[PDB]
């Protein structure tokens, strides 16, 4: 079957991968696009309709996996011959081709195989580290779920900035999944300085790991709403971008077009962002569907906002509809940014105060709670006074002097060109490490197509649904004012989704003349549906006149 | 020793390689039974399976020592073209570790 996706683009099927509101098996299978190629999710009888034609040996080889991973116990067990880490090769080479199928996964986690892989962790042989990897991404591709929880036992385990570049790096390289496989923006994504990489990293993890295991179901209701509002105010924060922020289908009434929860999400998400002592007297005097009053919401809030990234959710718009410096900078990172933005504008005066607070004021390490990070772009994109430009410099070095892992955002920034373009000890100071760039970038990009991909693939899946994630209105806007190569994506997307709902609707017409009498209804709520949508998440006229 | 001195468990293997042979066996017992899709997959995936097999370096001997040639040339023989591209396959991974069962492979594969 041929599925004709736009005017130079089709698509095709290739083969079924998986299984899983609806209570029944299901099918996620991938799409070659001919004109890369897309993933969906579908429903057995819609696969009779788009996709047609798509043992006790599984025994024996799980008996097979079980008794392997009992010698390969003794085979690690005696790590200290020539041939002992060769025997342990082999039997790595035999498990990762086990691995390789869909039904041994569940037998390998079963197996305990996280303690091997731990006990690969600790591995000297850089050989054995690099085979255990290989292991792993045989893993993600069996299943990714089952490599979230074994890459998650290995984080399981404040350890070395390089310890942990490593760690992070490996992991990077092994869960390139096909979701994390994703297309080059092309586009300046900005810098991502490292903690915050660890730690969105550790987000991601926690998101995707919830996600797969998805499928009372108010806990996969609180696990999902976490994981997604933790990781879009991470991303939101590395990025930093929160501080910037008719006819539906016509181009007789409309019956469709003829007819809050959100705002208690984002009360519960602040209430379980209070710790136990802080969250217990709000739960208290409350007592997942609670129903209030506005009165009610407006004094939660004040109760919130009572006691003490405080600034952010004073950013927010909810607040709207209902050794002192240090701490004041972190009750205020807007503070933060106003310094950032006085030294982001001539006169030697105010740069020359600028240079010297900034000196200065670093003397004390009570900066470690303020990033005083942003502002590395324009001290090495514009600074060229000679006084100045030693100062620039001056300040270059003394930040790398205090972190190394500021020191890699500046050997991100490329400061090794400028540096020698120059009052050249920065150069030398840019030539402390060179070889992280490549993992600065790929990671970064790899994170951010990640985070689309799971609001793209949860907007699809809650098609189905048809009924609130926290924040999702702010990506989803940010993303919405890139936004044609996104915006096509999207279109894409729908097109396909809509297609094999559609055929799955002629095949099940076609057996009896008497469907359209309740056909007409179901049109009248899919149209409602994706009314709601382009009202509530799409600023540009012409672009819900497009969708 | 005078150019490169440097340079100078198979219970396991020799294990694999018989399970192998069991392996084959089904195998072919499934190629005898070639005729439903069902046992046509699981021949395949038996195949993936010799293929992973046949992934190791120096049990070449072992491998040829169950006489899997034979059958895998009768493998070549059947008229399951996936399987048969998936054999093709595993006879080139194969190839590297030896030469001359390569040679002896296509040999007796000329003479059909």
């Amino acid at each position: 079957l041929m599925v004709p996706l736009g005017p130079r683009l089709q698509a095709y099927p290739e083969e079924l991968i998986r299984q899983r509101h609806d209570g029944h098996p299901e099918y996620l299978i991938r799409w070659s696009v001919l004109k890369e190629h897309i993933l969906m999710w579908l429903s057995a009888p819609e696969v009779y309709a788009n996709c047609p034609g798509l043992e006790v040996a599984m025994g024996e080889m799980e008996a097979d996996v079980q008794a392997l991973v009992r010698r390969a116990a003794r085979q690690l067990a005696e790590s200290g011959t020539p041939s002992l880490t060769a025997a342990v090769l082999h039997t790595i080479h035999v498990l990762s081709a086990y691995a390789s199928i869909g039904p041994l996964t569940g037998v390998f986690r079963e197996t305990g195989a996280l303690d091997l892989l731990m006990h690969m962790l600790c591995n000297p042989e850089p050989q054995i580290r690099r085979s255990a990897g290989k292991m792993l991404q045989a893993l993600a591709a069996h299943d990714a779920g089952s490599r979230a929880h074994v890459l998650l036992s290995l984080s399981q385990q404040h350890m070395d900035f390089d310890s942990r570049y490593t760690l992070l790096e490996l992991f990077a390289e092994t869960t390139s999944s096909e979701e994390h496989c994703m297309a080059f923006e092309g586009i300046h994504l900005p810098q991502i300085p490292g903690k915050l990489l660890f730690s969105l990293v550790k987000r991601y993890l926690c998101v995707t790991s919830l996600l797969d295991q998805l499928n009372s179901r108010g806990q996969r209701e609180l696990e999902f709403s976490m994981a997604v509002g933790n990781l879009i105010s991470e991303l939101v924060r590395s990025m930093g971008w929160a501080r910037n922020l008719r006819s539906i289908f016509q181009p007789y009434p409309l019956p469709y077009l003829q007819p809050t929860q959100a705002e208690w999400w984002e009360l519960l998400f602040f209430i379980k962002k209070l710790d136990l002592c802080e969250q217990q007297p709000i739960f208290q005097n409350l007592w997942g569907e609670i129903s209030v009053s506005v009165e009610m919401a407006e004094s939660l809030l004040q109760v919130l906002s009572s006691r003490f990234t405080l600034n952010d959710l004073l950013n927010s718009q909810i607040y709207t509809k209902y050794r002192p410096l240090l701490k004041r900078l972190q009750q205020e990172t807007q503070p933060f940014l106003l310094l950032l933005r006085t030294l982001d504008a001539p006169n030697k005066t105010l740069l020359l105060s600028v240079l010297r607070v900034i000196t200065r004021l670093l003397d004390f390490p009570e900066a470690m709670v303020l990033p005083w990070h942003e502002v590395l772009e324009p001290c090495l994109n514009c600074l060229s006074d000679s006084e100045i430009v030693q100062e620039l410099t001056c300040f270059l070095h003394r930040l790398a002097s205090m972190h190394k892992d500021y020191a890699v955002v500046l050997c991100c920034l490329g400061a090794k060109e400028i540096l020698s373009k120059v009052g050249c000890e920065l150069r030398d100071l840019v030539t402390e490490c060179e070889k992280y760039a490549q993992l600065y970038s790929n990671l970064t990009s790899s994170i951010l197509a990640g985070c689309i991909q799971m609001v793209l693939g949860q907007i699809e899946d809650h098609r189905r649904t048809h009924q609130n994630i926290p924040f999702f209105d702010v990506f989803l806007r940010h993303l919405c004012q890139f936004w044609p190569l996104f915006r096509e994506q999207l279109c894409r997307r729908t097109c396909l989704f809509y297609t094999i709902r559609a055929q799955a609707w002629s095949r099940d017409i076609a057996e009896d003349h008497r469907r359209l009498l309740q056909l007409c209804p179901r049109l009248n709520r899919v149209l409602r549906h994706e009314q709601n949508f382009a009202d509530r998440f799409l600023p540009d006229d012409e672009a819900a006149q497009a969708l | 020793y005078a150019n490169c001195p440097g340079l100078l468990d198979e219970v396991a293997m020799g294990e694999m390689e018989a399970d192998v042979q069991a392996l084959v066996r089904r195998a072919a017992r499934q190629l005898a039974e070639s005729g439903t899709p069902s046992l046509t997959a699981a021949v395949l995936h038996t195949i993936h399976v010799l293929s992973a097999y046949a992934s190791i370096g120096p049990l070449t001997g072992v491998f040829r020592e169950t006489g899997a040639l034979d059958l895998l040339m009768h493998m070549l023989c059947n008229p399951e073209p996936q399987i048969r591209r998936s054999a093709g396959k595993m006879l080139q991974a194969l190839a590297a570790h030896d030469a001359g069962s390569r040679a002896h492979v296509l040999l007796s594969l000329s003479q059909q």
